[PDB]
């Protein structure tokens, strides 16, 4: 069968952000792009230099 | 055309028609496959001039008005009189055609000349088709009903569909029954459902039967013109065939009109009629027409 | 002689009432002489936890299997006695059964809903054989691909939450419902204020009214104890689900990213953007003068047998995205231009595509009500999600609201720079990695 | 047959015997230049026209590799030019440009 | 919002031609910055060596 | 089965000179695309083995090259094979530009505009060559040349002394011109790859200007002995030169060292440029007439934006054969008055020259295309 | 002879598009100016000009 | 559809650099082979301006090379990275066959 199909438990390694179940993500997404973005941006600059 | 035939009930019906029939109604609704590619544009022009004029025409509107329409028609499709072929006549042959592919299920279907649609007969084969069975009412229902779903699972112990099949045209028509059983199965069903349509031949029915099918067969004609699509098509069909239009009530008082033994004369027309057989999948104990 | 708006105005208007119980009783008066009466219930797979998984659906299934007072085959009899087609369905979030008749069993009708929904007997026996059909049906529902593949889609999108959780229910949770589980849930779930019971057809509102005060004051509506399910926000995650199958001829894929909700004023923008979408199949007679550049490109490349666009809706959640079926080479290609279309949706819509999907959108709404049935479907599902029936009048002052700078608007907001959720079966060799589809979701250039 | 019409038709006979194009076999519209309206045109042509021209080419091909030309009873005679192809390319861009206009609006 | 990286998020990075503005309005200042400092690291290190230390006893 | 097709390293040489299809009745005018292939080569060969006793320093450079002609065994004949060599190269260059102007060619934008490169990057080479002997031509063209960035507002001085790497013309120019002069053929040769794989998409034209696809045959025999004899011709020519007369095409103040002191009173280009000199100096303004000749070159890039013509070729159009041919005899014209002193009446000659390539480009040739289009009803 | 672009849709995409136009040209000058180190134009910023 | 997919130049590097199947669990042994691919064209730099500045006159070479290192603008800087790379170059190369020969690659 296929109705047996469950994700395993990503728990392990999600953010302190998303650990909840009970929460929405629509609130904490913009931080965590920012956040990798932010990384992003900084190497940029430094390679520019 | 492949996709229409994803679904085997459209195979057995179209090979149940080229069985039935000689020349005009045994035509099937898709191309033939040795023909594709070789269709003209000649052909095509030929067929458009002969068949599209105004005597064979019916323009029906719902949300317009009148004298838009007339003037439309008025306007333009007078031009495209010209009335010209006429076609043939219907001629009953018979027959068996039998096509093995080696899948699971079993289908077939048993049938005769019946009617013309628009007479008194149609509606007592109607009628008739209704006591016999003509699919669930229910979500999954066990059929409890319909009587020749319950004349075979007294014997056959294993999954199984049975249904009436009807089809009236403008000059003959085609009743009987329809078939769905495994390999083993297939002759005990079809025999089964055999039996029991003899046995209402013979005169064994039940006048509450009879009621509860009346009731049924006004209770889906009533709900099939209820969209649009289904009452535009209900029009056009009676434009086309009568020349005239029909209210509901009428139609209900005549399937009120119907006797009784008018049913019983039509399962004798069935009984003693040659019989036309077509059959799809793994045929090794399907029986034959005179096996039956 | 008449016009758009003067139509729209001439609708009936629905009329709504409450009994004492709880339960709220929808009518809409027509001059048709059949009818359609039905019961909604606000109850489905998401309101079970992992123990009892899939109770909803066996109850369904022992709806019509006699009761207390028509015991065994009898009322099916009883409906088949009047021509009467009797139906049910269940989802993630409702269920519903209703009844299309005649006018004049509007009376008989009604007395059989009543029955069902709250005098389930539930005979052991019967419990043992819809056990082993259910069982039949699981194991035969791996043949539909698409409906697979939906099912990963929910799993994977909402995983950890009640959502994830197909409405049929594992294959181990049915081997081992009891009666006990099947009497709780309906004990629990099935009460008056979650009940909705609509009718449209040849009726008057009032006789629908003093019918169910006879037959429905019985059930309880006290919400016994603290015994009160309510929803709560469930997480949306970006993520794939890949089921390699090369034996298979076609490739099925589904990509979706999170929606606004039920009640949002976002959605209608979202219907408009999808129509300019569109959808195309192989045996669409169209070809390659179809409006669409997505559903064009298909037709003359051959890109994909057949796409689609959804937009389901939950309680403050929902998917929105595309489902296609294609070849195995050719999955690249259709992934390329669907996130190309989107893109050109966010940042550059026009006039012209944006009239065209309004009235796509208003053609489908006066299309899609236009019988019995789906307009008491529309009454139920409209009496439990907005708390009330909006009017079509209403629908199209919405929909002529929109312009391009809404569309592109509200397409930034949802698509562009999101992380979606992707679900594959089949030869799927070729689908691009989770990094590509990701860094598809925005462009360079803007 | 007036003054300017016959001083016309003169002057465009003078320029259609100076192409030269007629002394290798060849008509006008088996030298056009083949963009998309013209491959879209030459595609819609019936089997028996496709193939003269197929076979004019060729041998007017060949006579170029041989930097020969035909006797000149078998020149192309300018009165019996025919522009097989002209409706077929007509028909072609008129639906170009309605393409065109409907991406205006 | 009321956290930094969302604010950055919604005012800067959304976009990438935004992106590369700050990109490199951001190299401009560090190159300063960085020069000053690095600067101000390597005199102190070697204060009363260089030769601008000493430059004042000899020129006049 | 064939090793020859399935090879990976094989498959490129068959698919570009073994099965390549090829139109039956190329002229002699297609063949000048492989002299110039065998041409590079010849200049790559040859500069390689002078560069094995050649030394870039301002007091030695000149001196070298009486070694290389004097003590090096056979030096003489690598040093004016390299020298004429470069003549035979542009008289090829101007012939594939020219059969391609004629029938047509140019509607491969790709191919056509990769050529333009090849044709600058050619130029650059060959005027940078022509500095490293280091007599008196070499020292004022190096001179000229460069100032001619001059003409650039607020930021022309500034890139002319980056250049000479100093105040003036000296040793960090002479080092800097042999090792751009070393490394440039190089660059021209993979720029000479990517032409051949553009063009390889549609494959060539014909003198017909129709398609050919009817009429295809293998390169190879046929095509790859046509190039073999084309290339003993080139041979021929060349060989005629370096043994009969090595400095009919040079210029005798190069025998002389440089000098920056007195500057030649008859101080002209190479003759491969006389015809841009002549379009300069026709001129009397510094900005305009560096546009101008920047533009002489560069209008070839415009040339597929102007066709006009329902035809391909010229073969067929006799109006533009006309003004093809007045095109041929005006550049000849401007060649000449290149190589004369600047006196009446010399200036207004090469001042209406000057004018009539441009009106010829611009306007009388799309003008006539359109003419024919309407004498042929279409 | 580009007589096709001219109708409601094409201003209506160039009015979209004029501010991405924008926002990269104002890039490309800013880069310009960084990387020649144009003293005409960096000698009126504030915190730049003491580099010098 | 995709110019990537279809142009004749760029579909050359799409399938070479962008579109390669490559595994999933090479280690960082594979990376030399690309080092070796940087190194080389840094030479190339460094070494084209030396070039600009170099005489080999026998009489004039170590002049000019101490003139590359004294009086050029950052010239030590070009000429000592020319210098190392050699190094740097035989480190990586000696790596990439000691790679080739662990984990059986000359089997190509
Ligand atoms: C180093 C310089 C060049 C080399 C080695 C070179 C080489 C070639 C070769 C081998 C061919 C195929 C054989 C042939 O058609 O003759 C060719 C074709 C062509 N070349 Fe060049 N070429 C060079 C410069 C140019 C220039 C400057 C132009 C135009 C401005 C040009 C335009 C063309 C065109 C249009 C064709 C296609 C001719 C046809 O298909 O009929 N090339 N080139
Ligand atoms: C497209 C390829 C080339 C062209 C058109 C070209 C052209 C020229 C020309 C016109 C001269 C002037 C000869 C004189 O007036 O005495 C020259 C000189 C020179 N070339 Fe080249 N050259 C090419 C490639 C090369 C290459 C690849 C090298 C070395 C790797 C090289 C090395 C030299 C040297 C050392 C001289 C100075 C000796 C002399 O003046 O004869 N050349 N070149
Ligand atoms: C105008 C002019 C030239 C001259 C020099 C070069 C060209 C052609 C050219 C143009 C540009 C070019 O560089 C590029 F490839 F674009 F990078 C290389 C070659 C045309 C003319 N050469 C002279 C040489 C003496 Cl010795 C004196 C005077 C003159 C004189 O007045």
């Amino acid at each position: 069968s296929h109705t047996d199909i469950k994700v395993p438990d990503f728990s392990d390694y999600r953010r302190p952000e998303v650990l909840d179940s009970t929460k929405s993500s629509k609130e904490s997404s913009e931080a965590r792009k920012g956040f990798s973005y932010l990384v992003t941006a900084t190497t940029t600059v430094g390679v520019a230099y | 055309k492949a996709v229409a035939l994803q679904n085997p009930q459209a195979h057995v019906i179209e090979n149940l028609h080229a069985a039935a029939y000689r020349n005009a109604l045994a035509n099937s609704l898709y191309c033939p496959d040795y023909r594709i590619g070789k269709v003209t544009p000649v052909e095509l022009h030929d067929y458009v001039q002969n068949h599209f004029t105004s005597a064979r025409m019916a323009l029906i509107g719902l949300g317009v008005s009148h004298p838009v329409l007339k003037q439309v028609a008025e306007q333009f499709l007078n031009i495209r009189g010209g009335l010209g072929l006429s076609g043939a006549k219907a001629k009953y042959h018979g027959g068996e055609i039998r096509e093995q592919n080696g899948d699971s299920l079993v289908h077939a279907a048993l049938v005769a000349e019946s009617a013309a649609i628009g007479s008194a007969e149609a509606n007592a084969f109607s009628v008739l088709q209704h006591v016999l069975g003509a699919g669930p009412h229910v979500k999954r229902g066990s059929n409890a009903t319909s009587s020749l779903y319950q004349a075979v699972a007294k014997g056959v112990h294993q999954p199984f569909d049975v249904s009436a099949f009807n089809a009236s045209y403008s000059d003959s028509g085609l009743f009987g029954f329809y078939t769905i059983s495994q390999a083993a199965s297939a002759g005990d069903v079809i025999k089964a459902a055999y039996n029991q349509v003899k046995t209402i031949a013979q005169g064994n029915l039940s006048n509450p039967d009879v009621q509860a099918a009346k009731n049924k067969l006004k209770a889906g004609y009533l709900m099939s013109v209820e969209s649009s699509e289904g009452f535009l098509d209900e029009v056009g069909s009676q434009a086309l065939a009568a020349g005239s239009y029909t209210p509901p009530s009428t139609v209900l008082q005549q399937i009120d009109a119907v006797a009784d033994a008018d049913v019983i004369n039509a399962a004798k027309k069935f009984v003693s009629g040659r019989k036309s057989m077509a059959a799809s999948g793994n045929l090794g104990h399907t029986p034959f027409i005179d096996e039956l | 002689t008449a016009t758009y708006a003067q139509a729209l105005q001439s609708v009936p208007e629905t009329q709504v009432s409450q009994l004492d119980n709880g339960l709220r009783v929808a009518s809409e008066q027509s001059s048709q002489p059949t009818c359609t009466v039905g019961v909604w219930i606000d109850a489905g797979s998401r309101y079970e936890s992992e123990k009892n998984n899939g109770a909803g659906y066996f109850v369904e299934h022992l709806a019509f299997k006699g009761t207390k007072n028509r015991p065994g085959n009898a009322l099916e009899k009883e409906v088949e006695s009047m021509g009467a087609h009797l139906n049910a369905y269940s989802t993630r979030e409702h269920t519903a059964y209703y009844i299309k008749a005649l006018s004049k069993d509007l009376p008989k009708a009604v007395e059989l809903l009543a029955d069902i929904v709250q005098n389930c007997s539930l005979e052991d026996s019967q419990i043992e054989k819809e056990r082993d059909v259910i069982l039949q049906e699981l194991q035969e529902n791996d043949t539909s691909m698409r409906d697979v593949v939906f099912n990963y889609l929910h799993a994977t999108a909402f995983q950890g939450t009640p959502l994830a959780q197909s409405v049929e229910g594992p294959s181990e949770n049915v081997r081992k419902l009891s009666r006990a589980d099947l009497t709780e849930y309906l004990s629990r779930h099935y009460k008056a204020p979650r009940m909705v019971l609509a009718a449209a057809g040849g009726l008057e509102h009032r006789q629908l009214l003093d019918l169910a005060q006879k037959h429905f004051s019985g059930l309880s509506g006290t919400y016994d104890e603290d015994a009160v399910p309510t929803l709560s926000p469930c997480r949306f995650t970006g993520s794939q689900i890949c089921h390699r199958e090369d034996g298979l001829p076609l490739a099925h894929v589904a990509i979706a990213v999170e929606g606004p909700g039920w009640a949002h004023p976002d959605n209608v923008a979202l219907q408009v953007a999808n129509a300019i979408i569109g959808h195309y199949d192989c045996t669409y007679g169209g070809g390659a003068h179809l409006s669409s550049p997505l559903a064009s490109i298909a037709a003359t490349n051959k890109l994909c047998q057949s796409f689609q666009t959804f937009n389901i809706c939950y309680a403050d959640t929902g998917l929105l995205g595309a489902h296609f079926v294609c070849d195995h080479m050719s999955i690249d290609d259709m992934m390329f231009v669907l996130q190309g279309q989107w893109m050109r949706l966010c940042t550059s819509a026009t006039e012209s595509e944006v009239l065209r999907g309004k009235n796509l959108l208003r053609n489908a709404l006066v299309s899609h009500l236009d019988g019995t049935t789906p307009v008491c479907e529309d009454i139920g599902r409209s009496l439990l999600t907005y708390g009330r029936r909006i009017p079509l009048a209403e629908w199209e002052s919405r929909i002529a609201e929109v312009d391009a700078r809404v569309v592109r608007e509200v397409c930034s907001k949802y698509f562009y720079d999101q992380c979606p959720a992707v679900a594959g079966f089949g030869p799927i060799e070729q689908l691009p990695d989770y990094n590509r589809i990701r860094s598809g979701m925005f462009w360079l250039r803007f | 047959v007036s003054a300017s019409s016959r001083w016309l038709e003169g002057i465009r006979k003078w320029y259609y015997n100076a192409a030269g194009f007629n002394k290798l076999g060849l008509m006008r519209d088996d030298t056009i230049h083949e963009n998309d309206d013209v491959k879209e045109a030459i595609r819609r042509l019936p089997e028996n026209l496709y193939n003269d021209r197929v076979f004019r080419i060729k041998r007017a091909l060949d006579l170029s590799m041989r930097q020969q030309i035909l006797p000149k009873e078998q020149w192309t005679k300018y009165e019996e030019d025919k522009s097989y192809l002209e409706p077929y390319l007509k028909e072609v861009i008129r639906e170009r440009k309605e393409r065109e206009e409907w991406a205006k609006k | 919002a009321p956290t930094l990286t969302a604010r950055l998020y919604s005012l800067l990075f959304r976009r990438t031609s935004t992106f590369a503005l700050t990109i490199v309005v951001g190299a401009l200042f560090f190159e300063r910055a960085f020069d000053q400092g690095a600067d101000a690291i390597y005199e102190h290190i070697n204060e009363g060596k260089l030769w601008k230390h000493i430059k004042h006893k000899y020129e006049n | 089965t064939n090793i020859r097709k399935s090879h990976p390293l094989m498959k490129i040489v068959n698919n570009a000179f073994i099965d390549l299809p090829a139109p039956s009745n190329i002229s002699s005018w297609w063949n000048f695309g492989s002299l110039l292939g065998i041409c590079l080569i010849l200049q790559i060969l040859t500069g390689l083995f002078l560069a094995m006793h050649y030394t870039s320093d301002t007091t030695t450079a000149f001196s070298s090259v009486t070694h290389i002609c004097r003590d090096v065994n056979y030096g003489w004949i690598i040093r004016y094979m390299h020298a004429n060599g470069a003549s035979m190269f542009f008289i090829c260059l101007y012939m594939h530009v020219g059969r391609g102007l004629y029938y047509g060619s140019y509607t491969f934008l790709e191919t056509w505009n990769i050529g333009v490169i090849l044709l600058l990057t050619v130029m650059a080479t060959a005027f940078m060559g022509y500095v490293l002997p280091w007599g008196q031509m070499s020292f004022w063209g190096a001179t000229v040349i460069t100032n001619l960035l001059s003409a650039i507002p607020y930021i022309g001085t500034n890139l002319v002394e980056w250049i000479w790497g100093g105040f003036s013309v000296d040793k960090a120019t002479l080092t800097r011109f042999f090792a751009f002069h070393f490394i440039l053929p190089f660059i021209i040769m993979a720029i000479a790859m990517v032409h051949l794989l553009f063009l390889h998409e549609t494959g060539s034209n014909n003198p017909t200007g129709i398609s050919s696809d009817v009429d295809k045959i293998p390169f190879h025999p046929y095509y790859t002995i046509k190039d073999i004899l084309g290339a003993l011709l080139l041979i021929l020519a060349l060989m005629l030169l370096v043994l009969f007369a090595p400095d009919l095409l040079g210029d005798p103040d190069n025998y002389t060292p440089a000098n920056p002191l007195n500057t030649p009173p008859h101080i002209k280009p190479e003759w491969y440029f006389l015809f841009a000199y002549a379009i300069l100096r026709s001129i009397p303004n510094k900005l305009g007439g560096v546009l101008a000749l920047a533009f002489s070159i560069l209008i070839l890039a415009l040339i597929p934006l102007l066709h006009t013509s329902k035809q391909r070729s010229m073969m067929f159009r006799p109006l533009s054969q006309c003004l093809f041919w007045a095109l041929v005899a005006d550049l000849l014209t401007l060649t000449w008055i290149g190589g004369q002193p600047v006196e009446h009446p010399y200036i207004t000659i090469g001042q209406l020259a000057s004018v009539l390539y441009f009106l010829l480009i611009l306007v009388l040739m799309p003008t006539a295309g359109t003419i024919e289009n309407k004498l042929l009803k279409w | 002879m580009l007589t096709r672009f001219l109708g409601p849709r094409y201003r209506q995409l160039a009015r979209n598009w004029v501010p991405t136009a924008s926002l990269w040209g104002a890039v490309g000058a800013v880069g310009l100016v960084w990387a020649t180190d144009w003293r005409l134009i960096l000698d009126w910023v504030p915190y730049i000009n003491g580099k010098f």
